[PDB]
RNA sequence: UGAGCCUUGAUGUGUAGGAUAGGUGGGAGGCUUUGAAGUGUGGACGCCAGUCUGCAUGGAGCCGACCUUGAAAUACCACCCUUUAAUGUUUGAUGUUCUAACGUUGACCCGUAAUCCGGGUUGCGGACAGUGUCUGGUGGGUAGUUUGACUGGGGCGGUCUCCUCCUAAAGAGUAACGGAGGAGCACGAAGGUUGGCUAAUCCUGGUCGGACAUCAGGAGGUUAGUGCAAUGGCAUAAGCCAGCUUGACUGCGAGCGUGACGGCGCGAGCAGGUGCGAAAGCAGGUCAUAGUGAUCCGGUGGUUCUGAAUGGAAGGGCCAUC
RNA sequence: GCCCGGAUAGCUCAGUCGGUAGAGCAGGGGAUUGAAAAUCCCCGUGUCCUUGGUUCGAUUCCGAGUCCGGGCAC
RNA sequence: CGCGGGGUGGAGCAGCCUGGUAGCUCGUCGGGCUCAUAACCCGAAGAUCGUCGGUUCAAAUCCGGCCCCCGCAACCA
């Protein structure tokens, strides 16, 4: 579909099952995220980690 | 510490006496050694042995091609050779004596050229 | 395997050495195949099927017998007296620092694992794992080593035995004397196979028997047909 | 004759080392009609004299065991990688030979006064052609169809969605193949927040860019900037820089502009938790308007919500998202 | 979006079972001929892709991801 | 009409895809060999990218207008 800049999956880093989802521009930096951010599962402020890997 | 002695993996096949072919002519000769019952059993020639240009129809070429021919049939455990001679180029005899210097016997040395009878025509080349 | 002298021939065909047979009655017959003259000790071969890629990653540790191992896991304690007394009185077979530090960079040992507290272990290193038909080191890769010299020799000595992933996919570890009863050895298996199984592997689900061998030190070795608790399962 | 599976037998010649270093546990030695060893004869034999060893002979020790060298040490029993012969074993591949299925639009007989057809003998071919099911290719021979609208006639050409200006008539912004330009993304800072600061251009002086770097002074007063188009905008900056940061939040949401509907826009405030700031306060992306895709279908993760007799499970639902 | 399989002299490949950086042709100099076409010669270059890991040491031996080339997916 | 391609040192061609970069074979001029020319060898020179504008820090290149050269199209009753 869209653009070369591509998305990816911002997994919580609590054990809860949630994600974000963001697109984030592979070729110029692929310097993987790590940014705090809300988890509504556990109720407060989380790391996020990751970009759609294992 | 080991450094080698053996120049190749154990002998094959193993048939004591052969016959030798050499193809002798304007512009390469060409060496190779067969059973007595039609078989060869290997070749090396002037141009394989890395002559090249006006190199490769020489006496001097003739003999290279002889000694290497020489060294893959020693896997046959071969000592006696008759040998066939075959064609006009230089090299014709100058194989041979080769041959007898690689510490090999020589029975015959039987040339064999082929003539015809008259026969077919000729290429005319070289034409005005 | 075992040698082409003439009576070595006749020896292997007689004993019936090598191919499968059932726990209780390999352990039974093992004690009447011996080679040796004295007591030969009891060792098993446990295949896991999964990472033989890697030396670190299948099962690692040690395991509780019921009958701790008489003349192998034959254990000396390492120090110039670290708390001694105790370790030292347990019936060890040496505690120092000068016999073993010298033997040990010299080559060659006979003995398991001298047990050491931390200081000890910072005046005289150990080297390496390429240690063939000699095992001879403690080492993480064991991982009993953790921490003091009476606890391990005393816990050795009423039933520890340590257990590794040998680079063949192969846990090697002794379960005991041909001294032992069929029963003492089947029970020191049993805990082992157990073992195995109960710390887990980390891509394998369980015991993972692709081959189970126990051979005794001359006698020879019979391969086992199953996981040990009793004869047969369903 | 390939391969697998598998029965027994085997090599691994580095650097140092007497030589022997396939990975690794046990292990202080193994003694039927010995276990000798050892010189000798041949075979295999290769990172060359280095291993194993048929066996003449000999019934008179290999050799570790802290015997020594070396990260690992050797004897000796397990373990199993490589290569691998011997052989076992199932199956495939191949040929040749057979004949008994099977073909015979070969012959001869008989039904027969048909000599089609059947039955018989006999020759030739032969597990091949053949034919059924499966299957890859090919296949306009055959068949069922498809092949846009707009359009100053229609074909050719252009164009179809979304943004900005004009036409547009001083609220709604409203046509024409009317006039003029762009978008199909970017961004982890180019977002948040605190704090500070202010532009194009020209002149004058200026160590070589004296047409234009960097510098200083003055005039000017934004003539600039604005991720990218134009219009609106902005100095309390919506511009430029620095510090800490992840409110580019999850649940909602009065009230509303807007559209035939789908849908799209806007948002005080409330609840949870948080960032920045002394605090007030600020923050639910980017100064705004372009940066798009209904539904079916199928995918991945979460969720006792359900799950065709009970219990579980494929499956279905909800939520996240492709 | 998977399974594959490659990523080096400038190139293709490859001595590379981990103890150890090459063949063929490419550019310069020398050596000879109506310079040349053409002989023969001596140099041609790599932390084997970026990261993990076995180990006495290993790029390759065991592994995760980027790019190229080949299938089935939709 | 209309649409698309082209305009390079004296000749024929290349580079033209948000861009800074001028290359090849001929021909030319200087030196050389040859009695002399041809050829042959060595060295050098030669394009302010048709033209005008615009966007851009920068344009042969991207964008717009005009002139010039080519290909196709300019029907349907």
């Amino acid at each position: 579909a869209k653009g070369i800049r591509e998305k990816i999956k911002l997994v919580s880093s609590a054990g809860t099952g949630h994600f974000y989802t963001t697109t984030k521009n592979k070729r110029t930096k692929p310097e993987k995220l790590e940014l705090k951010k809300f988890d509504p599962v556990v109720r407060q402020h989380v790391i996020y980690k990751e970009a759609k890997i294992k | 510490a080991k450094a080698p002695i053996r120049a190749r993996k154990r002998v094959r096949k193993q048939v004591s006496d052969g016959v030798a072919h050499i193809h002798a002519s304007f512009n390469n000769t060409i060496v190779t050694i067969t059973d007595r019952q039609g078989n060869a059993l290997g070749w090396a020639t002037a141009g394989g042995s890395g002559f090249r240009g006006s190199r490769k129809s020489t006496p001097f070429a003739a003999q290279v091609a002889a000694e290497r021919c020489a060294d893959a049939v020693k896997e046959y455990g071969i000592k006696n050779l008759e040998v066939m001679v075959k064609g006009p180029g230089p090299g014709r005899e100058s194989t041979i004596r080769a041959l007898n210097a690689a510490g090999f016997r020589i029975t015959n040395i039987t040339d064999v050229t082929p003539i015809p009878h008259n026969g077919c025509r000729p290429p005319k080349k070289r034409r005005v | 395997m075992a040698k082409l002298t003439k009576r070595m021939r006749v020896i292997r065909e007689k004993v019936d050495a090598t191919k499968q047979y059932d726990i209780n009655e390999a352990i039974a017959l093992l004690k009447e195949l011996a080679t040796a003259k004295f007591v030969e000790s009891v060792d098993v071969a446990v295949n896991l099927g999964i990472d033989a890629r890697k030396s670190d990653q299948n099962v690692r540790g040690a395991t509780v017998l019921p009958h701790g191992t008489g003349r192998s896991v034959r254990v000396a304690v390492f120090t110039q007296g670290a708390n001694a007394e105790a370790a030292k009185a347990a019936g060890a077979e040496l505690v120092g620092m000068e016999d073993l530090a010298d033997q040990i960079k010299k080559g060659e040992m006979n003995f398991d694992v001298v047990i050491a507290s931390p200081d000890a272990m910072r005046v005289v290193g150990q080297l390496g794992q390429v240690l063939g038909p000699r095992g001879l080191m403690p080492n993480p890769k064991v991982g009993t080593v953790t921490p003091n010299v009476a606890e391990a020799v005393k816990n050795a000595k009423a039933g520890q035995v340590r257990y590794r992933n040998d680079k063949n996919g192969i846990i090697h570890t002794t379960i005991g004397k041909v001294d032992f009863d069929a029963d003492k050895l089947k029970e020191n298996l049993e805990a082992l196979l157990v073992a195995l199984k109960k710390a887990k592997p980390t891509q394998a689900k369980g015991v993972y028997i692709k081959k189970v061998s126990i051979s005794t030190t001359m006698g020879a070795g019979v391969a086992v047909d199953q996981a040990g608790l009793s004869a047969s399962v369903n």
